[PDB]
């Protein structure tokens, strides 16, 4: 278990001197010699001399005699080597050895190869006071693909003294990473390039990071290797939003008019903003019904814009008997960008109600020629307006139709049309279609006629 | 003094084969007094031989020295995948110690191109006053690669410093990273800055380039 | 033609002294008393006295009688008034007027009054020296950019842009005293923000006093040098509505169909309106303005008629209108055309009476029409070669498959319906073969 | 002795609507020789009226002067465009010549909107020793505006002087422009700077404002 423990590095200035220890074990210390080998950076092996534990006695090469110290302690089990006036010249790593078993069969010194050697210890000599590493981006441009990936890295440039250790995404990244080896510039600072390969593709996708280490500044650093913007400040101005309004402005609807007429349906009067500024999105509604106010009301999220504008709104689903006797609703809204409070009403259209007539009409014998055909409902000398027409058969609800809209007759009353588009097949089948139509002057609100084939077939 | 020459500069051989270190020296040894070391990065130099033909204790049979008067070897019967490391030669003993300057055992592979990468000043940088061009070689092999800079198809030298990574411990390929400095003034008042990487591997020199701020 | 000319601006300093001339014109000087009246910035007009040429008499004002000196050159047909131990006070433009005829039976002094004036001479009075201006840009951030001419003196100063090339939109404002004794006045010009990058912009400040003249670029800043679709504003003024022709008009060679351009919210203030139509680009002087229309809540509604030929219509020509006014910061255009897409010929079906409605007194005859596009289409009732009168159509609808449909009702009574007559339900459609066909209707 | 107050101060008319300015008199002018004057800025006062009723030679019917004991008017039955000026009453003869303040007759037309705008100190001007920021308001109407700077959040004060323009001959409005002195010293002591703007054709007072720096 022969072992050889030399000091930890060290780092001095042009001028000064190091001496590194030397501390065995497994052997008889004053039964073997040291020697003292340095390796400087491309340069070869250089001994420096030898001393032996057990007389002090100690040879010098000829290049170190005058200014090295080779001094052992055998109480300690431990050799020093001591050097002096340490020019830039002298940084290496300085090892200590020892002698080999001076066997039988040898003359004296055959055995003065370096037998076991230490893991040396560095010693850097310069006159660079400790810095700080600086973290540049190696990033990729956007070359050609061809057939193959990308590559992308970090710098680490002008520091010292070294080391310093790098990692890409906080030891994520692992795979594909090349670390090189440090390069002293003229300026006394050691350079340094981390880099790796990654696919082409993940580029925009996968986030890269390398962690940058360099403890005898007690220095960090984590930055994000990311590939340079191919904008060169792309003109096109910041605030973007127009402003050139008494505040923003609303918007008052009331509810459908079968929602009305018909149960199975609820009522809905809706209140929209628009034009609601960036800087001031914050809405705010009220509810007054005939001047008393409810809050029993729901305000849906709001939405973004085209030209930078919101949409709020607030839905007061109110009542049929509110509603149908001509209660008088309002919306409230206020903003801070706004110069009043802005509000509006809404309540049904009154009027002298008009009882509708329902006319079912077959289709043309023209249009019998065709692969569909149109059935026709005729509503008339109905008032007020607001009106709802439906199609069914057996049961169910036909969906191909369109009414016209009310239109407004001799007499003041409204009229409209509502065409239904079916098969031809379905109409001589004898199929039963009829048309429903719900009103306010209607018995029960509702009324129906119905329309088929003639009996035939 | 003594003189050691060793040879060949680089063995690269696939494990299993014959490997074997060729040590000159300027003058005859007949004191016999020739030894072997192992290197490996980091690590401890260890002994192998000792006294021209003597293994060292823990040395497997693989390994054998021979030689005289003016020239020395070490051979490796058939490589292991631990041997591949430096490898020196020294002559001790009566104030005479020198070495040789280290035969590299590498793992042999296939031929491969380098993947040529070129990276332009960062934006930040430049506040300082110093630009940082740096190209890239990945994974290529054998070692030997050339790099050269041209800034306006104008040869650069002497501005420039490389680095390079240990035989890959998957792969077995090198790379490289070459770098080009010059003060902002430089770098602004030029165009065209160019890498070019000549290989074993590529048939002709591959030239990866960029301009003067141009995305 | 009377004519009172003054000498030029003086520029004095406390306690100093000025001397003003006015040469008379135009009538026989010593025939009428010369007035001088002052007026310092932000004060009334000072009568400072009167001379009269004829006798050299003089009247003063108890506050100039002491240092005031009037004279007249009868020969030289002019007047001076001369003010020494001037003041800072004393820094106002001072005029020379002129009295009215005398008549007999005018009371003496009944003309007194000043009858004609001269343009005036200004006299600035103040302790401070001639000096040069500063001139500070005003750079951008429409967008408007400026200049800054800072602590100058004396009065006037001349900035001109591009050497007089911009003027609309150019802006030189009055000048103002800062209590250095120096004056400080900022010219600035509204410009289309979209020559920001693409203009060069200096103004030419020119200090005659000082013989200064520095010319200065007011180029945008450092900060950056894509339009998606921005929107209009609205200053909340005129409104424009173009209108498409009759589509009756458009398919009948015995009509005359027209676009019709309204302007609505014409203010009182100012009712002028300017009309320009533009035919595809061309512009076109055939159009027609009709007398202003007064509304009830008190603004102005202007239409301007322009008649369009059949085909140009038809083959779907642009028709744009310009509409220009004092109130509007920019003339607003709207354009039109007939709709674009596959012509689709209108199918024309009658549909007699519902057998329920057939008890009333009155039954609906009805012309159901559909497949058709564009949505420009006319329908008419007729008998015996006459048209019917009573009936409405509804608007054009959409369908499911993109074309329009459409029900028109024709209303007569059972008796008519009984009786046999025939109908026919008229439709003219630029898609129908001849732009016209023809459905008829009737009992049995 | 005589005082002459005129009414109103300004008089906001359109073309073809009807003028009408009162003088008042502290003294009852028995002498009737009251006078009207019209006086456009940059131009030679002209005689409107002299014997509180005689028109001028040249003078338009439209004017007509009347009053008497200390009561006086002018008025124009149907304005023209180039009505618009300053108006002066004053009594004159015998040592008794006083002139009235003065009531402009303006062109009215629709409220109009400023759109403001505020300048940074051009950096020549800083490094002199002031600082000025002007706040432009262009084409706006009426005339009265309401311009309060705002220097960091703060109510500033008498270090700022304002200057408007003459009602525009075509669209008939004002354009104000207030600038703000302050030395380089105090111009680098607060980070933003605001300019507030109470016109009538903002229910919402406007203020534009930059921050203190480089864009």
């Amino acid at each position: 278990q022969v072992q050889l423990v030399q000091s930890g590095a060290e780092v001095k200035k042009p001028g000064a001197s190091v001496k590194v220890s030397c501390q065995a074990s497994g052997y008889r210390f004053s039964n073997f010699v040291i020697h003292w080998v340095r390796q400087a950076p491309g340069q070869r092996f250089e001994w420096m001399g030898w001393i032996n534990p057990y007389n002090g006695n100690k040879e010098f090469s000829a290049k170190f005699q005058d200014r090295v110290t080779f001094t052992a302690d055998t109480s300690a089990n431990t050799a020093y080597m001591e050097l002096r006036s340490l020019r830039s010249a002298d940084t290496a790593v300085y090892y200590c050895a020892r002698v080999g078993p001076y066997s039988w069969d040898d003359s004296p010194q055959d055995n003065y190869y370096m037998d076991v050697w230490g893991k040396g210890t560095t010693v850097i000599v310069s006159s660079a006071s400790t810095k700080g590493p600086s973290v540049f981006p190696l990033a990729p441009s956007s070359k050609s693909t061809s057939g193959g990936t990308a590559a992308l890295g970090c710098l680490v440039k002008d520091y010292f003294p070294e080391p310093v250790t790098v990692s890409w995404n906080s030891g994520a990244l692992t795979s594909g990473v090349h670390t090189f080896p440090a390069v002293l510039q003229s300026s006394g600072l050691y350079s340094l390039s981390s880099v790796v390969t990654v696919p082409s593709s993940s580029l925009g996708t996968q986030t890269y990071i390398c962690n940058v280490n360099h403890k005898p500044s007690n220095t960090k650093v984590d930055k994000k290797a990311e590939p340079k913007s191919c904008d060169k400040t792309h003109t096109c101005p910041p605030c973007p939003a127009p402003e050139l309004l008494g505040g923003p402005s609303v918007f008052l609807f009331p509810p459908k008019p079968k929602d009305t007429l018909m149960i199975s349906r609820t009522p809905e009067v809706t209140c929209v903003v628009v034009d609601v500024s960036h800087e001031d999105p914050e809405v705010k509604f009220n509810w007054y019904v005939d001047g008393v106010e409810v809050h029993n009301a729901k305000t849906k999220p709001r939405e973004e814009q085209y030209n930078s504008t919101y949409r709020v709104v607030s839905v007061l689903t109110v009542l049929h008997q509110d509603w149908l006797n001509g209660k008088e609703y309002k919306c409230k809204v206020s903003n801070k960008a706004l110069p009043a409070p802005i509000e509006k009403t809404i309540s049904k259209a009154k009027g002298q109600p008009r009882e509708p007539q329902v006319y079912t009409l077959p289709p043309s014998r023209d249009e019998l020629t065709k692969n569909q055909v149109s059935l026709t409902c005729l509503v008339k000398g109905f008032y007020p307006s607001d009106i709802a027409v439906e199609w069914e058969s057996n049961g169910q609800p036909e969906n191909n139709y369109k009414t016209t809209p009310p239109v407004l007759d001799s007499d003041g009353s409204f009229f409209l049309y509502s065409k239904l588009t079916v098969d031809k097949s379905r109409w001589q089948q004898g199929n039963v279609f009829s048309c429903s139509v719900m009103h306010e002057a209607l018995h029960n609100h509702y009324t129906q006629k119905s329309l088929s084939l003639s009996p035939g077939k | 003094e003594i003189v050691l020459t060793q040879s060949p500069g680089t063995l690269s051989l696939s494990p299993g084969e014959r490997a074997t270190f060729s040590c000159r020296s300027s003058h005859s040894i007949r004191s016999r007094r020739v030894a072997w070391y192992q290197h490996k990065p980091g690590q401890a130099p260890r002994l192998v031989i000792h006294g021209v033909s003597n293994r060292a204790s823990g040395i497997s049979d693989r390994f054998s020295g021979s030689g005289s008067g003016t020239d020395f070897t070490l051979t490796i019967t058939r490589v292991e995948p631990e041997d591949f490391a430096l490898y020196y030669c020294q002559v001790y003993g009566a104030s005479s110690y020198t070495f040789g300057q280290g035969t590299k055992l590498e793992r042999k592979r296939t031929v491969a191109a380098p993947s040529v990468f070129i990276f332009p000043p960062s934006d930040e940088q430049l506040k300082s006053g110093t630009a940082s061009v740096v190209c890239l070689l990945n994974n290529f092999y054998p070692r030997e690669a050339k790099v050269q800079w041209k800034v306006d198809n104008a040869l650069q030298s002497g501005n420039s410093q490389e680095s390079v990574t240990e035989q890959d411990s998957k792969d077995s390929t090198y790379s490289l990273s070459s770098t080009l400095t010059l003060s902002k003034a430089d770098y602004e008042k030029h165009k065209v800055y160019a890498c070019e990487v000549t290989h074993q591997g590529l048939r002709s020199p591959v030239t990866k380039s960029f301009n003067r701020g141009e995305c």
